[PDB]
Protein backbone atom coordinates (compact mmCIF):
# COMPACT_ATOMS: atom_id res chain seq x y z
CA UNK A 1 0.00 0.00 0.00
CA UNK A 2 1.05 3.64 -1.02
CA UNK A 3 2.84 6.59 0.11
CA UNK A 4 5.82 4.49 1.40
CA UNK A 5 8.73 5.37 2.84
CA UNK A 6 12.05 5.41 0.18
CA UNK A 7 15.43 5.45 2.10
CA UNK A 8 18.71 6.26 1.12
CA UNK A 9 21.77 3.36 2.57
CA UNK A 10 25.26 4.11 2.43
CA UNK A 11 27.03 1.12 1.52
CA UNK A 12 30.50 0.10 2.42
CA UNK A 13 33.05 0.70 1.53
CA UNK A 14 31.82 2.78 -0.98
CA UNK A 15 28.35 2.96 -3.33
CA UNK A 16 24.80 3.75 -2.33
CA UNK A 17 21.63 1.79 -1.86
CA UNK A 18 18.06 2.53 -2.17
CA UNK A 19 15.01 0.71 0.03
CA UNK A 20 10.95 1.59 -0.72
CA UNK A 21 9.43 -0.25 1.95
CA UNK A 22 6.18 -0.88 2.72
CA UNK A 23 6.62 -2.42 6.19
CA UNK A 24 9.55 -3.12 8.27
CA UNK A 25 10.76 -4.81 11.44
CA UNK A 26 11.14 -1.53 13.70
CA UNK A 27 10.71 -3.29 17.18
CA UNK A 28 14.19 -4.81 15.97
CA UNK A 29 15.63 -1.76 14.95
CA UNK A 30 14.74 -0.01 18.79
CA UNK A 31 15.20 -2.96 20.99
CA UNK A 32 18.11 -2.09 22.47
CA UNK A 33 17.41 1.71 23.25
CA UNK A 34 13.93 1.06 25.48
CA UNK A 35 13.52 1.06 28.92
CA UNK A 36 11.16 -1.01 30.58
CA UNK A 37 7.44 0.34 32.33
CA UNK A 38 8.70 -0.64 35.57
CA UNK A 39 12.26 1.05 35.16
CA UNK A 40 10.09 4.12 34.00
CA UNK A 41 7.70 3.97 36.60
CA UNK A 42 10.36 3.03 39.75
CA UNK A 43 12.33 6.49 38.68
CA UNK A 44 9.60 8.68 38.61
CA UNK A 45 8.30 7.19 41.81
CA UNK A 46 12.14 8.13 43.29
CA UNK A 47 13.04 11.64 41.07
CA UNK A 48 9.82 13.82 41.69
CA UNK A 49 12.20 16.53 39.56
CA UNK A 50 11.51 16.48 35.71
CA UNK A 51 15.37 17.80 34.99
CA UNK A 52 16.47 15.26 37.42
CA UNK A 53 14.04 12.54 35.88
CA UNK A 54 15.04 13.04 32.35
CA UNK A 55 18.70 13.37 33.16
CA UNK A 56 18.45 9.76 34.69
CA UNK A 57 16.42 7.97 32.09
CA UNK A 58 18.94 9.22 29.57
CA UNK A 59 21.78 7.68 31.66
CA UNK A 60 19.97 3.98 31.87
CA UNK A 61 19.10 4.23 27.90
CA UNK A 62 22.71 5.47 27.48
CA UNK A 63 24.11 2.20 28.99
CA UNK A 64 22.11 -0.08 27.72
CA UNK A 65 22.46 -0.13 23.93
CA UNK A 66 25.96 -1.78 22.97
CA UNK A 67 25.71 -1.61 19.14
CA UNK A 68 24.31 -2.34 15.82
CA UNK A 69 25.84 -5.49 14.70
CA UNK A 70 28.29 -4.28 12.02
CA UNK A 71 30.62 -5.48 9.74
CA UNK A 72 29.96 -6.82 5.90
CA UNK A 73 26.92 -7.16 4.57
CA UNK A 74 24.77 -6.48 1.28
CA UNK A 75 22.08 -3.93 1.04
CA UNK A 76 18.95 -5.96 2.70
CA UNK A 77 21.18 -6.40 5.83
CA UNK A 78 23.01 -2.83 5.78
CA UNK A 79 19.57 -1.00 5.86
CA UNK A 80 19.31 -2.05 9.36
CA UNK A 81 22.99 -0.38 10.16
CA UNK A 82 22.32 3.09 8.29
CA UNK A 83 19.44 4.80 6.63
CA UNK A 84 18.38 7.97 5.54
CA UNK A 85 15.23 9.07 4.60
CA UNK A 86 14.25 11.06 1.31
CA UNK A 87 11.96 14.30 1.40
CA UNK A 88 9.37 13.59 -1.57
CA UNK A 89 7.65 17.01 -2.41
CA UNK A 90 4.61 15.36 -3.42
CA UNK A 91 3.53 14.18 0.54
CA UNK A 92 2.50 16.93 3.02
CA UNK A 93 4.76 17.16 6.49
CA UNK A 94 3.30 16.21 9.34
CA UNK A 95 5.85 16.29 11.66
CA UNK A 96 8.11 19.42 12.07
CA UNK A 97 11.81 17.93 11.97
CA UNK A 98 15.20 20.18 12.90
CA UNK A 99 18.71 19.54 12.47
CA UNK A 100 20.83 20.93 15.06
CA UNK A 101 24.66 21.22 14.22
CA UNK A 102 26.43 22.70 17.43
CA UNK A 103 30.22 24.27 17.33
CA UNK A 104 32.22 24.36 20.00
CA UNK A 105 35.48 25.74 21.24
CA UNK A 106 35.52 24.03 24.36
CA UNK A 107 33.79 20.65 25.26
CA UNK A 108 30.32 20.87 27.06
CA UNK A 109 29.09 18.64 29.49
CA UNK A 110 25.64 16.86 29.77
CA UNK A 111 23.87 18.90 32.55
CA UNK A 112 24.38 22.10 30.54
CA UNK A 113 23.18 20.52 27.42
CA UNK A 114 20.58 19.86 29.25
CA UNK A 115 19.68 23.04 30.45
CA UNK A 116 20.12 24.16 26.69
CA UNK A 117 17.61 21.52 25.71
CA UNK A 118 15.32 22.63 28.33
CA UNK A 119 15.42 26.47 27.32
CA UNK A 120 15.10 25.62 23.27
CA UNK A 121 11.96 23.22 24.09
CA UNK A 122 10.47 26.90 25.45
CA UNK A 123 11.49 29.41 22.49
CA UNK A 124 10.51 27.18 19.71
CA UNK A 125 6.98 26.02 21.26
CA UNK A 126 6.26 30.08 21.50
CA UNK A 127 7.48 30.57 17.66
CA UNK A 128 5.16 27.14 16.75
CA UNK A 129 2.18 28.83 18.76
CA UNK A 130 2.66 32.50 16.51
CA UNK A 131 2.84 30.33 13.42
CA UNK A 132 -0.20 27.98 14.15
CA UNK A 133 -2.71 30.61 15.54
CA UNK A 134 -5.84 28.18 15.29
CA UNK A 135 -4.49 25.31 17.53
CA UNK A 136 -4.08 25.03 21.36
CA UNK A 137 -0.20 24.76 21.83
CA UNK A 138 0.31 24.42 25.46
CA UNK A 139 4.29 25.33 25.99
CA UNK A 140 4.23 23.16 29.61
CA UNK A 141 2.64 19.76 28.32
CA UNK A 142 3.49 19.88 24.32
CA UNK A 143 5.46 17.04 22.91
CA UNK A 144 9.23 17.66 22.07
CA UNK A 145 11.62 14.73 21.37
CA UNK A 146 15.18 14.95 21.43
CA UNK A 147 17.65 12.67 19.96
CA UNK A 148 21.51 13.70 20.16
CA UNK A 149 24.36 11.52 18.36
CA UNK A 150 26.32 9.21 20.41
CA UNK A 151 29.84 9.91 21.57
CA UNK A 152 32.93 7.99 19.79
CA UNK A 153 36.37 8.11 19.79
CA UNK A 154 24.74 11.77 34.22
CA UNK A 155 25.89 10.24 31.04
CA UNK A 156 29.28 11.99 29.97
CA UNK A 157 29.58 13.44 27.00
CA UNK A 158 32.91 13.11 25.09
CA UNK A 159 32.29 15.08 21.47
CA UNK A 160 34.99 16.58 19.79
CA UNK A 161 33.65 19.87 18.64
CA UNK A 162 30.47 19.54 17.27
CA UNK A 163 27.55 18.10 19.01
CA UNK A 164 24.73 16.83 16.34
CA UNK A 165 21.48 17.15 17.82
CA UNK A 166 17.38 16.30 16.58
CA UNK A 167 14.13 17.77 17.11
CA UNK A 168 11.09 16.21 16.18
CA UNK A 169 7.32 17.90 17.26
CA UNK A 170 4.00 17.26 15.66
CA UNK A 171 2.58 20.08 13.69
CA UNK A 172 -0.75 21.13 15.91
CA UNK A 173 -3.52 20.05 14.91
CA UNK A 174 -5.53 20.58 12.38
CA UNK A 175 -2.56 22.17 10.48
CA UNK A 176 -0.91 20.63 7.71
CA UNK A 177 2.51 21.89 6.02
CA UNK A 178 2.61 21.35 2.20
CA UNK A 179 5.80 22.71 0.14
CA UNK A 180 9.56 22.72 0.67
CA UNK A 181 10.00 26.56 0.98
CA UNK A 182 7.32 26.14 3.80
CA UNK A 183 8.99 24.24 5.64
CA UNK A 184 12.64 26.08 5.30
CA UNK A 185 10.46 29.27 6.09
CA UNK A 186 9.07 27.36 9.70
CA UNK A 187 12.66 26.42 10.28
CA UNK A 188 13.78 29.92 9.85
CA UNK A 189 10.96 31.25 11.94
CA UNK A 190 11.92 28.29 14.79
CA UNK A 191 15.66 29.48 14.71
CA UNK A 192 14.86 33.31 14.71
CA UNK A 193 12.59 32.17 17.84
CA UNK A 194 15.11 30.13 19.19
CA UNK A 195 17.63 32.45 19.25
CA UNK A 196 15.93 35.35 20.93
CA UNK A 197 15.67 33.20 23.81
CA UNK A 198 18.10 34.92 26.45
CA UNK A 199 18.18 32.35 28.90
CA UNK A 200 19.20 29.22 26.11
CA UNK A 201 22.02 32.06 24.70
CA UNK A 202 23.62 32.62 28.46
CA UNK A 203 23.30 28.76 28.92
CA UNK A 204 24.99 27.55 25.83
CA UNK A 205 26.14 31.29 24.73
CA UNK A 206 30.16 30.46 26.31
CA UNK A 207 31.07 27.28 24.50
CA UNK A 208 29.59 27.63 20.86
CA UNK A 209 31.21 29.58 18.17
CA UNK A 210 28.34 30.27 15.71
CA UNK A 211 24.81 30.51 16.72
CA UNK A 212 23.51 29.37 12.92
CA UNK A 213 22.01 26.07 14.18
CA UNK A 214 19.53 24.92 12.60
CA UNK A 215 20.24 23.85 9.12
CA UNK A 216 17.69 24.74 6.77
CA UNK A 217 18.66 23.08 3.50
CA UNK A 218 17.89 19.77 3.92
CA UNK A 219 14.11 19.88 2.93
CA UNK A 220 14.64 19.60 -0.64
CA UNK A 221 12.55 17.21 -3.07
CA UNK A 222 14.83 14.11 -3.07
CA UNK A 223 16.78 15.37 -0.24
CA UNK A 224 17.89 12.71 2.96
CA UNK A 225 17.97 12.85 6.29
CA UNK A 226 19.75 10.14 8.71
CA UNK A 227 17.00 8.46 10.89
CA UNK A 228 17.34 7.77 14.54
CA UNK A 229 18.64 4.83 15.75
CA UNK A 230 20.74 5.08 12.99
CA UNK A 231 24.82 5.59 13.10
CA UNK A 232 26.74 7.00 10.11
CA UNK A 233 28.68 4.84 7.58
CA UNK A 234 32.78 5.96 8.05
CA UNK A 235 34.80 4.38 5.11
CA UNK A 236 37.55 4.81 7.99
CA UNK A 237 36.28 2.35 9.90
CA UNK A 238 32.89 0.71 11.71
CA UNK A 239 29.73 3.09 12.23
CA UNK A 240 29.11 5.97 14.68
CA UNK A 241 27.14 8.18 15.92
CA UNK A 242 24.16 6.20 16.68
CA UNK A 243 21.29 9.11 17.14
CA UNK A 244 19.63 7.95 20.81
CA UNK A 245 16.58 9.74 22.38
CA UNK A 246 17.51 12.19 25.31
CA UNK A 247 14.63 12.57 26.97
CA UNK A 248 13.82 16.46 28.15
CA UNK A 249 10.43 16.05 29.98
CA UNK A 250 7.83 18.50 29.25
CA UNK A 251 7.07 20.46 32.84
CA UNK A 252 3.81 19.69 33.03
CA UNK A 253 4.00 16.00 31.38
CA UNK A 254 1.22 13.90 33.24
CA UNK A 255 2.33 10.46 31.55
CA UNK A 256 6.10 9.99 31.74
CA UNK A 257 5.62 6.55 30.83
CA UNK A 258 3.98 7.90 27.23
CA UNK A 259 6.21 10.83 26.52
CA UNK A 260 9.03 7.76 26.84
CA UNK A 261 7.97 5.08 25.10
CA UNK A 262 6.74 7.66 22.69
CA UNK A 263 10.46 8.08 21.17
CA UNK A 264 10.80 4.72 20.02
CA UNK A 265 7.60 4.97 17.44
CA UNK A 266 8.61 5.27 13.85
CA UNK A 267 5.87 8.02 12.87
CA UNK A 268 7.53 10.44 15.14
CA UNK A 269 10.50 11.23 13.10
CA UNK A 270 9.33 10.63 9.61
CA UNK A 271 8.18 14.20 7.77
CA UNK A 272 4.84 12.63 6.04
CA UNK A 273 3.96 10.12 8.65
CA UNK A 274 -0.03 9.95 8.90
CA UNK A 275 -1.12 12.21 11.69
CA UNK A 276 -1.76 11.00 14.88
CA UNK A 277 -5.43 12.06 15.28
CA UNK A 278 -8.26 10.68 18.17
CA UNK A 279 -11.50 10.13 16.12
CA UNK A 280 -11.54 12.11 13.04
CA UNK A 281 -10.36 15.75 11.42
CA UNK A 282 -13.70 17.64 10.62
CA UNK A 283 -11.83 20.21 9.20
CA UNK A 284 -7.80 20.59 8.63
CA UNK A 285 -6.06 24.03 7.44
CA UNK A 286 -3.23 23.34 4.93
CA UNK A 287 -0.22 25.72 5.35
CA UNK A 288 0.65 26.01 1.73
CA UNK A 289 2.83 29.14 1.60
CA UNK A 290 5.32 31.36 4.34
CA UNK A 291 6.13 34.11 1.85
CA UNK A 292 8.66 32.83 -0.66
CA UNK A 293 12.39 34.02 -1.25
CA UNK A 294 13.61 35.55 1.94
CA UNK A 295 16.75 37.34 1.33
CA UNK A 296 16.62 39.94 4.26
CA UNK A 297 15.19 43.57 5.83
CA UNK A 298 19.03 44.38 5.68
CA UNK A 299 19.79 43.01 2.67
CA UNK A 300 16.36 45.09 1.00
CA UNK A 301 17.35 48.29 2.18
CA UNK A 302 21.14 47.79 1.44
CA UNK A 303 20.10 47.76 -2.14
CA UNK B 1 -24.07 30.43 -9.49
CA UNK B 2 -25.81 32.62 -12.54
CA UNK B 3 -29.05 31.99 -10.93
CA UNK B 4 -28.45 32.88 -7.83
CA UNK B 5 -26.59 35.96 -8.54
CA UNK B 6 -29.55 36.89 -11.23
CA UNK B 7 -32.21 36.49 -8.35
CA UNK B 8 -29.99 38.07 -6.03
CA UNK B 9 -29.98 41.64 -8.44
CA UNK B 10 -34.19 41.02 -8.11
CA UNK B 11 -33.71 42.24 -4.58
CA UNK B 12 -31.54 45.65 -5.97
CA UNK B 13 -28.49 46.76 -4.34
CA UNK B 14 -25.78 49.18 -5.41
CA UNK B 15 -22.87 48.28 -6.72
CA UNK B 16 -22.81 46.51 -3.58
CA UNK B 17 -24.60 44.08 -5.76
CA UNK B 18 -21.62 43.77 -8.46
CA UNK B 19 -19.38 43.23 -5.61
CA UNK B 20 -21.83 40.36 -4.12
CA UNK B 21 -21.95 38.89 -7.43
CA UNK B 22 -18.16 38.77 -7.43
CA UNK B 23 -17.66 37.08 -4.38
CA UNK B 24 -20.38 34.18 -5.15
CA UNK B 25 -18.74 33.89 -8.31
CA UNK B 26 -15.58 33.36 -6.52
CA UNK B 27 -17.10 30.57 -4.14
CA UNK B 28 -18.27 28.90 -6.95
CA UNK B 29 -15.07 28.59 -8.67
CA UNK B 30 -14.07 27.53 -5.15
CA UNK B 31 -16.48 24.86 -4.68
CA UNK B 32 -15.65 23.21 -8.08
CA UNK B 33 -12.25 23.04 -7.87
CA UNK B 34 -12.44 21.31 -4.36
CA UNK B 35 -15.04 18.70 -5.54
CA UNK B 36 -13.01 18.39 -8.57
CA UNK B 37 -9.98 16.54 -6.00
CA UNK B 38 -12.30 13.44 -5.26
CA UNK B 39 -12.09 12.51 -8.93
CA UNK B 40 -7.94 13.11 -9.16
CA UNK B 41 -7.96 9.54 -9.92
CA UNK B 42 -10.67 9.08 -12.56
CA UNK B 43 -9.20 9.13 -16.42
CA UNK B 44 -12.16 9.05 -18.51
CA UNK B 45 -13.65 11.75 -16.46
CA UNK B 46 -11.00 14.03 -17.02
CA UNK B 47 -10.32 13.04 -20.82
CA UNK B 48 -11.28 15.75 -23.40
CA UNK B 49 -12.47 14.87 -27.03
CA UNK B 50 -10.30 15.71 -29.91
CA UNK B 51 -11.45 15.73 -33.86
CA UNK B 52 -9.56 15.13 -36.32
CA UNK B 53 -9.26 18.77 -37.98
CA UNK B 54 -7.07 19.74 -34.40
CA UNK B 55 -3.43 19.55 -33.13
CA UNK B 56 -3.14 16.85 -30.58
CA UNK B 57 -0.40 15.07 -28.39
CA UNK B 58 1.47 12.92 -30.95
CA UNK B 59 0.39 9.04 -30.39
CA UNK B 60 2.90 6.66 -28.01
CA UNK B 61 4.60 4.02 -29.78
CA UNK B 62 2.87 1.68 -27.13
CA UNK B 63 -1.04 2.93 -28.83
CA UNK B 64 -0.31 0.55 -31.72
CA UNK B 65 -0.37 -2.54 -29.47
CA UNK B 66 -4.43 -2.58 -28.34
CA UNK B 67 -5.00 -4.73 -31.46
CA UNK B 68 -8.92 -4.76 -32.23
CA UNK B 69 -8.98 -1.76 -29.75
CA UNK B 70 -7.78 0.00 -32.86
CA UNK B 71 -10.83 -0.78 -35.05
CA UNK B 72 -13.12 1.74 -32.84
CA UNK B 73 -11.59 5.32 -33.66
CA UNK B 74 -13.08 6.76 -37.11
CA UNK B 75 -14.14 10.49 -35.64
CA UNK B 76 -13.33 11.14 -32.03
CA UNK B 77 -9.92 10.49 -29.95
CA UNK B 78 -10.50 10.79 -26.55
CA UNK B 79 -7.28 12.12 -24.86
CA UNK B 80 -6.28 12.56 -21.36
CA UNK B 81 -3.16 14.40 -19.53
CA UNK B 82 -1.02 13.04 -17.09
CA UNK B 83 2.38 13.87 -15.13
CA UNK B 84 4.93 11.22 -14.91
CA UNK B 85 7.73 13.42 -13.72
CA UNK B 86 8.91 17.47 -13.14
CA UNK B 87 6.72 18.74 -15.93
CA UNK B 88 6.28 16.47 -18.49
CA UNK B 89 2.44 16.58 -18.89
CA UNK B 90 2.61 13.81 -21.45
CA UNK B 91 -0.92 13.20 -23.29
CA UNK B 92 -2.11 9.79 -23.28
CA UNK B 93 -5.20 8.48 -25.59
CA UNK B 94 -7.58 6.66 -23.28
CA UNK B 95 -9.59 4.16 -25.77
CA UNK B 96 -6.65 2.62 -26.80
CA UNK B 97 -5.53 0.70 -23.90
CA UNK B 98 -6.77 -2.34 -22.54
CA UNK B 99 -8.52 -1.75 -18.72
CA UNK B 100 -7.94 -1.37 -15.60
CA UNK B 101 -5.38 1.84 -16.50
CA UNK B 102 -2.34 1.80 -14.82
CA UNK B 103 -1.33 5.94 -14.80
CA UNK B 104 0.79 7.84 -13.49
CA UNK B 105 -1.17 11.06 -11.84
CA UNK B 106 -3.44 13.05 -13.95
CA UNK B 107 -2.93 16.64 -14.67
CA UNK B 108 -5.90 17.95 -13.04
CA UNK B 109 -4.18 21.36 -13.02
CA UNK B 110 -4.09 21.61 -16.77
CA UNK B 111 -7.81 20.82 -17.17
CA UNK B 112 -9.12 22.50 -14.44
CA UNK B 113 -7.35 25.54 -16.06
CA UNK B 114 -8.93 25.25 -19.08
CA UNK B 115 -12.29 24.44 -17.84
CA UNK B 116 -11.83 28.16 -15.59
CA UNK B 117 -11.27 29.98 -18.79
CA UNK B 118 -14.22 29.09 -20.13
CA UNK B 119 -16.05 29.28 -16.64
CA UNK B 120 -14.53 33.36 -16.49
CA UNK B 121 -15.77 33.77 -19.69
CA UNK B 122 -19.16 33.57 -18.80
CA UNK B 123 -18.72 35.38 -15.44
CA UNK B 124 -16.83 38.37 -17.13
CA UNK B 125 -19.91 38.63 -19.55
CA UNK B 126 -22.44 38.72 -16.81
CA UNK B 127 -20.25 41.28 -15.09
CA UNK B 128 -20.23 43.32 -17.72
CA UNK B 129 -23.78 43.17 -18.97
CA UNK B 130 -25.90 43.15 -15.32
CA UNK B 131 -23.78 46.08 -13.98
CA UNK B 132 -21.52 47.81 -16.43
CA UNK B 133 -18.03 46.73 -14.66
CA UNK B 134 -15.19 46.83 -17.22
CA UNK B 135 -12.94 44.37 -14.49
CA UNK B 136 -12.93 41.43 -15.68
CA UNK B 137 -13.68 38.45 -13.57
CA UNK B 138 -10.29 36.60 -13.18
CA UNK B 139 -9.75 33.32 -10.41
CA UNK B 140 -6.41 33.01 -8.07
CA UNK B 141 -5.69 29.19 -8.76
CA UNK B 142 -1.68 29.28 -9.03
CA UNK B 143 -1.82 31.01 -5.77
CA UNK B 144 -4.78 29.31 -3.42
CA UNK B 145 -5.32 25.95 -4.99
CA UNK B 146 -2.85 25.11 -7.21
CA UNK B 147 -1.38 22.98 -4.24
CA UNK B 148 -4.03 20.09 -4.37
CA UNK B 149 -2.30 18.45 -7.37
CA UNK B 150 1.39 19.62 -7.35
CA UNK C 1 25.80 70.98 8.17
CA UNK C 2 23.49 73.44 6.73
CA UNK C 3 21.28 73.23 10.14
CA UNK C 4 24.36 74.06 11.98
CA UNK C 5 25.28 77.16 9.86
CA UNK C 6 25.01 80.69 11.30
CA UNK C 7 24.97 84.19 9.42
CA UNK C 8 24.59 86.65 12.57
CA UNK C 9 27.74 86.51 14.56
CA UNK C 10 25.77 87.61 17.34
CA UNK C 11 24.81 84.87 19.78
CA UNK C 12 21.18 86.16 20.57
CA UNK C 13 20.34 86.94 16.97
CA UNK C 14 21.86 84.12 15.41
CA UNK C 15 20.49 82.06 12.44
CA UNK C 16 21.09 78.26 13.70
CA UNK C 17 18.23 75.87 13.68
CA UNK C 18 17.97 71.94 15.24
CA UNK C 19 19.35 69.60 13.16
CA UNK C 20 17.55 66.62 11.80
CA UNK C 21 20.60 64.14 12.02
CA UNK C 22 19.35 61.86 14.76
CA UNK C 23 15.65 62.19 14.28
CA UNK C 24 15.52 60.89 10.43
CA UNK C 25 17.82 58.35 11.29
CA UNK C 26 16.17 56.79 14.09
CA UNK C 27 12.69 56.99 12.63
CA UNK C 28 13.50 55.72 9.14
CA UNK C 29 16.32 53.15 10.27
CA UNK C 30 17.19 52.02 13.97
CA UNK C 31 13.17 51.66 14.47
CA UNK C 32 13.19 48.54 12.72
CA UNK C 33 16.39 46.92 13.74
CA UNK C 34 14.37 46.94 17.35
CA UNK C 35 11.17 45.92 15.99
CA UNK C 36 12.81 42.75 14.48
CA UNK C 37 14.31 41.44 17.98
CA UNK C 38 10.31 41.07 19.59
CA UNK C 39 9.56 37.49 17.55
CA UNK C 40 5.66 38.32 17.25
CA UNK C 41 7.10 41.64 15.86
CA UNK C 42 9.50 39.36 13.23
CA UNK C 43 6.74 37.13 12.81
CA UNK C 44 4.38 39.98 12.04
CA UNK C 45 7.24 41.62 9.80
CA UNK C 46 8.74 38.59 7.83
CA UNK C 47 5.68 36.20 7.11
CA UNK C 48 3.37 36.00 4.64
CA UNK C 49 1.09 32.86 5.90
CA UNK C 50 -1.26 31.04 3.49
CA UNK C 51 -3.45 28.90 4.56
CA UNK C 52 -6.57 26.80 2.63
CA UNK C 53 -9.16 25.21 4.89
ZN1 LIG D 1 28.61 13.78 22.88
Amino acid sequence: QTPLPVYRISMVPTGQAFAALAWDDWARITRDARLAEAVVSAEAAAHPDHGALGRRLTDRIRAQGPVMPPGGLDAGGQMYVNRNEIFNGALAITNIILDLDIALKEPVPFRRLHEALGHFRRGALAAVQLLFPAARVDPDAYPCYFFKSACRPSPVCSCTDKIGLRVCMPVPAPYVVHGSLTMRGVARVIQQAVLLDRDFVEAIGSYVKNFLLIDTGVYAHGHSLRLPYFAKIAPDGPACGRLLPVFVIPPACKDVPAFVAAHADPRRFHFHAPPTYLASPREIRVLHSLGGDYVSFFERKAS
Amino acid sequence: TLRRVLGLTTACVPEEDALTARGLMEDACDRLILDAFNKRLDAEYWSVRVSPFEASDPLPPTAFRGGALLDAEHYWRRVVRVCPGGGESVGVPVDLYPRPLVLPPVDCAHHLREILREIELVFTGVLAGVWGEGGKFVYPFDDKMSFLFA
Amino acid sequence: LRAVTTHDPNPAASTEQPSPLGREAVEQFFCHVRAQLNIGEYVKHNVTPRETV
